[PDB]
């Protein structure tokens, strides 16, 4: 039975949906255990017109497993504790002497300005979780558990693991932007190096 | 199978 | 040493020496062995121990006085596909036999499983159950 | 054009405008710090986006088995003859076929259009 | 003056330190005795306008490892210490990083299988059974 | 064990790394995993491929491929990748030479096979995400020897291109002379023969 | 239609929705006619 | 797949144009319109381009190059060199100075082969602008003789003012803000 | 002179134990750490299991229940779930307060990748001329956190509703 290959990063662009181009990773835990958890790394499109949304333009978003709403992809590098813009932006962008991607990043940092508290960060996922959260230290506990092992397991499940998350997940955004502005090419379902 | 108008 | 023109040959020989070392069907029974080596084995080890203790039994002082049982499982042993008849008695299956008589070709799965007790009694048994 | 990021607290600075002194300074919204601007342009955009695509080529592209070479168009700052050479390779790229010479031989790393 | 107070007078003295990375036949060939006192040799040698750094395996530790320097300018380092009595103290600021490297390149693939090997003891497979158990 | 051997091997690991170093050197994934990065790639590539050609640490399944664009290197020791052999070309000759088919032809009473072939390095396995990166000559003697010039670093040539039909197409005479549709139709014909 | 130097009286449009809300029903009958002969007559096959 | 390059256009035939066709979708998907030229339009392919022009849906987006936005305290000052010479003129007798100049600029330029290509003039797009946006945005356009075309753009003189005693500290968006998505705005949706 | 062909060697000593463990703190090279300001600090183990651990069995647990009921309670606690976790100190992070509050403050996370396959040694000067290699027991990364004003969390979710801020942010900022 021919399947997606897991542990990889791929990025596709959709029409039909509002995000311009999505970025997808399923992970497994080196099939030991566990079902195969995707965890997409989406980019709005500048279609939607506002005031503050003309303005921002394209805006990042992520869709953890397990929270049944979107979140703001600069509020989870901060639930990962990494709490300073400039530390966000150097796992996001690998050097910062080129302004177009900065430029796509920054739109996504005002979103989530108000939002500076690793532990308020984890509240806001808990609360947009789909399960139910009776209290806040209820909530980010559960939510630091899906952080922890629900989303990307393979890069870690334990042992402190944020920081390699944290670069895989920056990764993941940094080929999202990289496709946004055309410099690599999207990626095709149908490349049976893809197809385990 | 022909050409670009034809068939493939 | 090199080889021209007589290349038809050679790359002939060469995919035959491929056929005959590797059959049509290896792909299927190279995975069905890795699982049976390995990833049996490997799922038996990644399960965790099984922890059981009494829900504070006899009501006395219960210092940590239910014991507590803990089960690890090992070793996993695979026998010969075999066939038990109505009598009983083991007997080895051929495939045309079970092709035959509608049976199914499968083998006995056997697991090391180590029992330990801890009764708060200063003294921890740990008895082995083999090939259960 | 670029993004600074204050000392103080390592977030983004964001212009602001003092009405007295009607001077431009990048002021963190977190922490007070406020630095003026040598550069006065607050955001650009290039809609023809005309961006020369000679910088983001690498020259380790030179040593890919599969890129074809070319001996006709020899390098300029080194001479060496050898030079793989390929077209735009990017999305977004318009129409062009322009082919992107870059220099083989070992550290030369010159890229060049005709 | 507390508990929870950092000694900082290694901070204050500016005192240098140097991070090696060094392979784990060579940290287990130091821990095997470990209380000789003594696990070999650091020897640098310095010309015009080069350095080059070696380390000395002991005769008796046995029974040539260069040493590669590396740049410590984008990361800084410090070393603090934890006492048995609570009081944390700082020994130094690191100044330079190095790594040791094997000098033998086929011949260490060798040790490294066997290593290998070693590791790969632990690891349980299904073992097949010539008759069903009764 | 390839990930004992890239941190014997000059990788520094993402947690010791300083984030602006990055920028400059390739990344090294393992299973989609980025495990660190490596400030020269190519000399990285080519000692983990001389290690699968001798089957020392690398077994010959796992696939190493470098995006050079992209400063990326890839390894995947993953199950279910789909391989074929391919025979190796290094300079513009090719590997296999007049002593290895000798050996091959007496088969019997030489105990020499196709994982004789395999251990000498004259055979490798290539999937699909490392044939991207590979440069494959159809016939080894027409494409290898020189002529106009097309390609001058030919790194694989194929042992046989009807090698690319499966065991119903096989059966299939001049396959080359039919149309496709018609060779699909066979292919589905014998199967629903007597015999 | 209404632009200077546009014939009014040929221009047409291939969606039958648009010119059942410009011209009629009448001549959405019309159109709908002359878009079904174009693609049956395509491939030169002809319908009564 | 199997059309022509005869037609010169993206048709819909075949099974999916019947679908279309007998179900009455309101999108068509690759709606068309077949226009016939009145007269001399038709006989001249010049007058035809000029009914082209006139057909076809134009951006300000579609004619810039590229758009920049500038902090100019003093519109004297001129912050960029180039449009220190016709800033001055404008400036020698200036408009609306007396309401107030707003200090915040956007500096637009524009292609010339997209603007001969559209036959747009410089002028007409500082109408359109104007009209558009009202007095809210004050427009300087360089002459057709300048090697680049600039067309700077401010907030309104009279809303830098504010005109308004109280002046409420609402402050929306401030100048900077609302500057950008006045650009975004133009950029979209100016219909030249 | 000398400096130009200077060659120095030493002796390596490594003692089997020592009293103090040795480990790494380790400062990115952006935040601009300077010791010359650090006239006291602070180094101990998190309290956050406060938070999302313990403590947070305060009230429940004290509340009461005795005899049977006593029973059944803590049967019942313990069944639900999988026994929470109480303080473990050892296996938790560092906290940093440099300077009391006035200063910064860094936490310091232990380095989750083992170095099975590595070792870090530290080498040090002392008067007997010999170069000391000490293990390291473990690895920190050490992170400042800015002293200013934190928003709310309930303000927090009361600003992230209006998603659509078209007014200032920064006098937002100002007015919390
Ligand atoms: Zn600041
Ligand atoms: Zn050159």
């Amino acid at each position: 039975q021919e399947k997606m290959a897991t542990n990889t990063v791929y990025v596709f662009a959709k029409k039909d949906s509002k995000y311009a181009y999505t970025g997808e990773c399923r992970s497994c835990l080196e099939n030991s255990s566990r079902p195969t958890s995707t965890i997409w790394v989406s980019m709005l499109a500048r279609g939607g017109q506002g005031a503050k949304k003309s303005a921002i333009g394209q805006r990042i978003v992520a869709t953890l497993p397990y929270i049944k709403q979107e979140v703001p992809i600069i509020i989870v590098f901060r639930a990962l504790g990494f709490v300073s813009d400039r530390d966000i932006l150097e796992h996001i962008i690998y050097d910062f002497e080129d302004p177009e991607m900065m430029e796509m990043v920054k739109p996504s940092l005002d979103e989530a300005f108000v939002i500076q508290e690793q532990n308020v960060a984890l509240n806001f996922i808990g609360s947009r979780g789909a399960k139910p959260g009776v209290t806040k230290e209820k909530r980010i506990k559960y939510a630091k558990e899906v952080l922890q092992k629900e989303m990307l397991p393979h890069v870690g499940v334990s042992d402190f693991c944020e920081t390699k998350k944290a670069y895989f997940l920056g990764y993941m955004v940094h080929r999202l932007l990289l496709a946004a502005l055309g410099r690599r090419e999207l990626d095709d379902r149908d490349h049976y190096g893809n197809k385990r | 199978i022909w050409g670009i108008g034809c068939n493939p | 040493e090199i080889t021209p023109d007589l290349w038809q040959e050679a790359c002939w020989i060469v995919i035959s020496s491929y056929f005959d070392e590797k059959g049509l069907v290896r792909q299927q029974l190279d995975s069905f062995d890795e699982f049976i080596q390995m990833s049996v084995q490997r799922i038996v080890e990644d399960a965790p121990p099984i922890d059981l203790q009494a829900e504070a039994q006899h009501a006395s002082g219960e210092v940590e006085e239910p014991p507590r049982y803990l089960l690890k499982f090992e070793q996993i042993y695979l026998s010969k596909p075999t066939h038990w008849e109505r009598d009983g008695a083991p007997s080895p299956m051929m495939p045309n036999e079970a092709r035959l008589r509608n049976l199914t070709y499968s083998a006995p799965l056997y697991v090391d499983i180590t029992k330990t007790v801890i009764k708060e009694g200063e003294e921890q048994l740990q008895t082995q159950h083999q090939k259960t | 054009v670029g993004i600074r990021f204050c000392q103080e607290c390592n977030n983004m600075l964001y212009p602001k405008e003092d009405k007295e002194n009607r001077i431009l300074l990048y002021a963190c919204r977190n922490c007070d710090y406020q630095q003026e601007a040598d550069n006065s342009c607050i955001y650009v955009n290039k809609i023809t986006h005309e961006v020369d695509e000679l910088t983001q080529i690498i020259a380790d592209v030179s040593q890919d088995p599969t890129l074809p070479r070319t001996e006709d168009h020899p390098c300029q700052k080194c001479g060496h003859k050898e030079a793989v050479f390929f077209q735009s390779h990017s999305a977004r790229a318009e129409d062009a076929m322009r082919l992107y010479y870059v220099c083989t031989a070992p550290h030369c790393g010159h890229r060049w259009t005709e | 003056a507390e508990r929870g107070e950092l000694d900082l007078t290694g901070a204050k003295q500016n005192t240098g330190v140097w991070l090696v990375k060094v392979p784990k036949y060579l940290s287990q060939q130091w821990a095997k005795a470990s209380g000789r006192g003594e696990v070999g040799k650091l020897r640098i040698a310095k010309t015009q306008g080069r350095t080059e750094v070696s380390f000395t395996l002991n005769e008796d530790l046995a029974n040539e490892h260069p040493f590669v320097l590396q740049s410590v300018g984008g990361q800084t380092l410090t070393v603090f210490t934890e006492s048995s009595s609570d009081k944390l103290s700082l020994e130094g600021i690191v100044v330079q990083r190095a790594e040791c490297r094997p000098a033998a390149s086929e011949n260490y693939m060798r040790l490294k299988r066997l290593q290998i090997e070693e590791s790969s003891k632990p690891v349980r497979l299904s073992q097949q059974l010539d008759k069903v158990v009764t | 064990p390839i990930l004992e051997f890239l941190e014997e091997w000059s990788m520094e690991n993402l947690e010791e790394i300083s984030p602006a170093a990055i920028a400059d050197a390739t990344k090294i994934f393992v299973n989609g995993c980025w495990v660190g990065i490596h400030k020269d790639p190519e000399q990285l590539m080519n000692t983990l491929r001389k290690l699968r050609r001798q089957m020392d640490i690398i077994v010959s399944e796992v696939s190493m491929i470098r995006d050079i664009r992209e400063r990326e290197i890839r390894i995947y020791t993953d199950a279910g990748r789909i391989c074929r052999p391919l025979l190796i070309v290094e300079k513009q000759k090719l590997l296999l030479k007049k002593r290895h088919i000798d050996q091959l032809k007496e088969r019997e009473y030489n105990n020499y096979s196709w994982q004789d072939l395999v251990a000498s390095g004259v055979v490798e396995y290539i999937d699909t995400l490392e044939e991207e990166t590979v440069m494959l000559a159809m016939t080894p003697d027409d494409l290898q020897e020189k002529e106009v010039a097309y390609c001058s670093t030919y790194t694989h040539c194929e042992i046989h291109p009807s090698m690319i039909l499966g065991v119903c197409a096989s059966i299939i005479p001049f396959p080359d002379h039919n149309q496709s549709p018609r060779n699909t139709y066979q292919s589905a014909m014998g199967k629903q023969a007597m015999g | 239609l209404s632009e200077k130097d546009v014939d009014p009286v040929r221009t047409t449009s291939n969606d039958i929705v648009e010119i059942f809300t410009v011209l009629g029903i009448e001549a959405v009958r019309k159109a709908l006619e002359r878009e079904l002969y174009h693609v049956i007559s395509f491939d030169g096959s002809y319908v009564n | 797949f199997h059309y022509a390059g005869v037609s010169a256009k993206n048709v819909t035939l075949g099974v999916p144009r019947l679908k279309e066709l007998i179900n009455i979708s309101k999108k068509p998907k690759t709606p068309s319109l077949t226009v016939f030229l009145l007269g001399q339009s038709a006989r001249d392919a010049e007058r035809a381009k000029d009914i082209l022009c006139r057909l076809e849906h134009t951006t300000l987006r579609k004619v810039t190059a590229n758009t920049a936005i500038y902090y100019d305290p003093n519109p004297q000052s001129t912050v960029v060199a180039e449009d220190q010479e016709w800033v001055n003129v404008y400036y020698e007798m200036p408009d609306f100075d007396v309401a107030r100049i707003s200090p915040w600029l956007l500096r637009v330029e524009l292609d010339r082969k997209h603007m001969t290509d559209r036959k747009l003039t410089m002028e007409q797009i500082a109408e359109k602008i104007n009209a558009g946006f009202g007095d809210d945005l004050n427009c300087i356009f360089n002459d057709d003789n300048a090697e680049k075309l600039v067309l700077r753009i401010r907030i309104m003189n009279s809303d830098e003012n504010k005109m308004q005693e109280e002046e409420e500290v609402v402050d929306k968006m401030d100048d900077d803000v609302f500057l950008r998505c006045i650009e975004s705005n133009m950029l979209t949706d100016m219909t030249l | 002179g000398p400096s130009s062909q200077n060659v120095t060697e030493y002796v390596v000593r490594v003692p089997k134990n020592t009293t103090k463990k040795y480990n790494i703190m380790a400062f990115n090279a952006a935040d601009k750490v300077n010791f010359a300001t650090w006239n006291q600090a602070r180094l101990e183990r998190d309290l956050s299991n406060k938070k999302i651990y313990q403590e947070e069995e305060m009230p429940e647990s004290g509340a009461g229940s005795e005899f049977n009921r006593k029973l059944r309670e803590e049967a019942r606690r313990k069944k639900y779930g999988i026994v929470l976790k109480e303080f473990r100190p050892e296996d938790q992070p560092w906290l940093l307060r440099v300077n009391g509050k006035s200063g910064r403050k860094f936490k310091g996370i232990k380095k989750g990748g083992v170095t099975e396959n590595t070792s870090y040694y530290i080498f040090t000067q002392c008067p007997d001329g010999a170069f000391e290699a000490f293990p390291v027991h473990n690895w920190y990364n050490f992170t400042p956190l800015a002293r200013h004003r934190t928003l709310t969390a309930e303000e927090a979710e009361e600003e992230w509703e209006r998603r659509n801020k078209v007014l200032n942010h920064f006098s937002i900022m100002q007015q919390r």
